[PDB]
């Protein structure tokens, strides 16, 4: 997981 | 007294989401699935925003926050979709999106007809069971706390606490307007049973999407970035038994 992480981070 | 909890669920409930499907083109497996994958991607965004705004959700360890989302997204989206189908078309079809509604013909062409009928039955459940708009909201929130990894979460204690509270709120919803504890129990039975039937469906869909990903390049099915990532890194864990649903019944 690396893409979902960035989505999660920026709401 | 005012329902602070239900006010929040109601307020954070995501709006309509489109699939961006071309209904002018004749149906085909590639196009239908490729659109469902795009729809999944889009809905994922709303599921993240929805969850981040849930009561006490931020108390979970940041890692567990991303985990429960990657494990239950399916069950959440299937449950939410079964509800749109009941309120929009009275379960006559599968209302995935306003621009992507499935009739038996499409259920067949999608090569997941059985799973779809499963979801139609689920849709009808909202009717036969007379699931109020409030019971639905709380049930959906609960599905986010319904699938945990066997090795446990980063902070398994917080999750247990949070999940517990949501079950407590669901008891309040049922307790409202119901004075007899027997009808309260009888209602909890039905809702928990309904919430369980979501898992078998999610499983079948998990397995189906998983295979589709592996042969996607052969059947011309497009998988959005995140979608492919989640299905190849998270989904397999569920399918391999490392991550399991929490049933209320056996
Ligand atoms: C979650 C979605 C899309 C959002 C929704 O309303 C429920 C529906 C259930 C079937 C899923 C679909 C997303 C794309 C998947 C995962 C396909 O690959 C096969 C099963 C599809």
């Amino acid at each position: 997981s690396e893409k979902f992480k960035l989505l999660f981070q920026s709401y | 007294c005012q329902p602070i909890f239900l006010n929040v669920l109601e307020a954070i409930e995501p709006g309509v989401v489109c699939a961006g499907h071309d209904n002018n083109q004749p149906d085909s497996f590639a196009a239908l699935l490729s659109s469902l994958n795009e729809l999944g991607e889009r809905q994922l965004v709303h599921v993240v925003k929805w969850a981040k705004a849930l009561p006490g959700f931020r108390n979970l360890h940041v890692d567990d926050q991303m985990a429960v989302i990657q494990y239950s997204w399916m069950g959440l989206m299937v449950f939410a979709m079964g509800w749109r189908s009941f309120t929009n078309v009275n379960s006559r079809m599968l209302y995935f999106a306003p621009d992507l509604v499935f009739n038996e013909y499409r259920m067949h062409k999608s090569r997941m007809y059985s799973q779809c009928v499963r979801m139609r039955h689920l849709s009808q459940e909202f009717g036969w069971l007379q699931i109020t708009p409030q019971e639905f909201l709380c049930m959906k929130a609960l599905l986010l706390f319904s699938i945990i990894p066997v090795d446990g979460l980063k902070n398994q204690k917080f999750f247990d606490e949070l999940r517990m509270n949501y079950i407590k709120e669901l008891d309040r919803i049922i307790a409202c307007k119901r004075k007899n504890p027997t009808s309260c129990s009888r209602r909890f039975y039905q809702l928990t049973k309904l919430l369980d039937s979501v898992q078998p469906i999610a499983r079948e869909l998990h397995q189906f999407t998983f295979d589709l990903l592996i042969k996607s390049h052969m059947v011309s099915v497009d998988f959005p970035e995140m979608m492919a990532e989640i299905i190849s890194v998270q989904v397999p864990k569920i399918l391999s038994g490392k991550v399991k649903p929490i049933y209320f019944h056996t």
